[PDB]
RNA sequence: UUACUGUUCCCUGGGAUUGGCUUUGGGCUUUUCCUGCGCAGCUUAGGUGGAAGGCGAAGAAGGCCCCCUUCCGGGGGGGCCCGAGCCAUCAGUGAGAUACCACUCUGGAAGAGCUAGAAUUCUAACCUUGUGUCAGGACCUACGGGCCAAGGGACAUUCU
RNA sequence: CAGUGCCGGAAGGUCAAGGAAGUUGGUGACCUGAUGACAGGGGAGCCGGCGACCGAAGCCCCGGUGAACGGCGGCCGUAACUAUAACGGUCCUAAGGUAGCGAAAUUCCUUGUCGGGUAAGUUCCGACCCGCACGAAAGGCGUAACGAUCUGGGCACUGUC
RNA sequence: CAGGGCCUAAGAUCAGGCCGAAAGGCGUAGUCGAUGGACAACAGGUGAAUAUUCCUGUACUACCCCUUGUUGGUCCCGAGG
RNA sequence: AAGCGAGUCUUCAUAGGGCAAUUGUCACUGCUUAUGGACCCGAACCUGGGUGAUCUAUCCAUGACCAGGAUGAAGCUUGGGUGAAACUAAGUGGAGGUCCGAACCGACUGAUGUUGAAGAAUCAGCGGAUGAGUUGUGGUUAGGGGUGAAAUGCCACUCG
RNA sequence: AUCCCGUGUGAAUCAGCAAGGACCACCUUGCAAGGCUAAAUACUCCUGGGUGACCGAUAGCGAAGUAGUACCGUGAGGGA
RNA sequence: GAGUUGAAAAUAAGCAGAGAUCCGGAGAUUCCCGAAUAGGUCAACCUUUCGAACUUCUGCUGAAUCCAUGGGCAGGCAAGAGACAACCUGGCGAACUGAAACAUCUUAGUAGCCAGAGGAAAAGAAAGCAAAAGCGAUUCCCGUAGUAGCGGCGAGCGAA
């Protein structure tokens, strides 16, 4: 899915509007990109599929409280 | 448009450019994420760890 | 279909993923200057203030010379030399000293900051591959996983 | 190689998002007028408006490319009888149709004219070229063999008549 | 004798794995999947309806028991086919 | 519109002008109106979700069939010709997107049949028939599609 | 304006923050970024009672007997 | 409390005034398919080492990797799967229509599809309304009101 497991960010059903007010659908979805972030409780890289807001959490708050906030780490 | 902030680091190993294991020269958040933090080379400046130790 | 309104593939820019080194280098500054032909004039009037005192011998007027914007009219000091003055109200003059300076201007430099852009590379992000290596009762030379290696590399990829 | 398409190019012009010097507005502690039932100015903070300048590709531009899109002209004159035009000038385009073909699956007039075939042939074949409105890879001109292809003629054969 | 208790092709379903509003899509091991590969029965008679099937003759497969030897054997793996 | 109010707006002005200076209500029944399928029947259609490749249009996997008869390409080997070539009798061979013609596949003409024996056939001939063949079984692609030796053909007697 | 999201930037703790329909000043109101709760409420494949200016075999459920049956379609489905 | 072995008669044998048939509460069995569940399957079948397969929980052993993870083994009346007319919630989400065309809008966040769940669900305990006066969670009904508005200021939409 296009969801981030740490922070529950999903896609956004948000129309796009032209100049003559014509509206298509344009399902708008997050930049949850592949990374491989270091883990201090095992001193090792984990391969994750992280949104950039969740990236700012795991660098700001640390991966332990964010991963226990989501509930999953392995 | 926008600039991203600079994150503070306290060293543990000799930088081949600037710092000998104890300086507080702050560089970049991505240079901490990709390089310094996995290699055991710098840390994040916190008042709980720096001030009382 | 070169009718209207659009959509999509694709391309191209700002952000993010996205870091390290040094150059080329456009705009801002960190102090000082060469620098300025309305007038009768010792003089090519840099708009103001501090103004009987400074530069001096840690070696000044005036003669030997390199340089420049140039209206080549007139100037600056690098070296040597010279040996006790450049004045200061002078009369001109809205406003004054080339005795001196805190400022700062049409032009640039000295070593430094800040921001572009472009370029050089490094690997640690990211991408690709490996009948290279290890793995469980056994294999994964069957996709794959850990490790290692190589090629790229902050480009590409993905998102707005 | 004009327009269009495609490729290449970078000097310049146009140029979005966004960044940004500056300017301007609202509110506003406070200071002033005020025979009125109030008003004028305004520091900082916050919220805005315009915005010099930077800002890519595209587009304008330049050059190339017909087995890319496609297009390949009118006007008259003059050679020893009638002629006809080898030849000439002029206008406009990007260029004015080359070889070959040509009343053709293409020709309206048209059953064009001539010759063959037929007693007689708007059909057929061979020619002329006045090609309404052929034409060179939307290929052109040919040809052996082939075709339940179209079409013209002949022998044998017969109720098709 | 023909299929299954054997095997695989096209193809399907696909544990884990990747992806994706949901449903599910891709895909490996594995498992199904004959139209194929492997495997042993023919003749005569019977008979209202059955015959390589029932009866009689001769056969052939796949295991057990009965006798000789062996201490290792089976499966996975390596190969021929 | 603040507001005024038997007045009020427009104006220098009540001078004039506009509008007021008053009026029942709740039901039932009936006629019309408005939103709903709205007096009944009737489309070609559009959209969404499913069902279908037993027909047929591709392709795959695995099998099977193509009577019989003609011609004689390439090659090869003998023998001619020169020191070797180029080339030719003669056999041998059995190639073909070859020919005639059965099964089989297909449907060119004509007649019949048109409430047909048959929602596409019968009869008489006809084209291919060793291939770009035909067919069985198990499959595959599914409708903003598939497939198409390309006809808008076919996708269950239905297909712009 | 309030409310919720996509990219990116990114605060303050009560001397504060948010709302009162852009926004600012004062006042008033409340304390987001943590969760859970019965009732009133909407409906019938039904069940148990009571009704009907509802029907009476072309009606009423498609269906008063084999009724989603016979039959049709490969199937979805149609349907006495 | 008097006859019974369904519709459903007949026949053969029973069962019953130490109480049958029948009714009610709680139990037992429930072949095979179907979540279908040992494995396969062309549902009601086949093969079987006769098995709640898979996910979750518990326990032991514990790979690449030290702790882990993955795996394997075992236990377990063992939690989930599946079904459900309508209402409810969450997500994707039209088009015919109305505007006398049509694109903004409407139809419409309706139908449909998927997922989930209960007899109800959602919401719900003020970072709320309001206006200088006051109320005290959410939901529903009457009303304000077809008002304020919104809108190619069209068609319509319509609160608090």
């Amino acid at each position: 899915r296009r969801i981030c497991p740490f922070t529950g960010k999903k896609s956004n059903k948000a129309n796009r509007v032209s100049h003559s007010n014509h509206k298509t659908k344009r399902l708008q979805f997050v930049n949850l990109q592949y990374k491989r972030v270091w883990w201090e409780a095992g001193k090792r890289f984990v391969k994750l599929r992280l949104s950039t807001k969740a990236l700012k959490t795991i660098e700001k708050n640390g991966l332990d409280a964010v991963a226990k906030k989501a509930g999953i780490d392995l | 448009k926008k600039v991203k902030k600079i994150r503070k680091i306290i060293l543990k190993e000799d930088i081949p450019d600037l710092g000998k294991k104890g300086q507080l020269l702050d560089v970049r958040a991505g240079f901490l994420r990709n390089f310094l933090l996995p290699l055991g080379k710098a840390e994040v400046v916190t008042p709980l760890l720096l001030k009382e130790m």
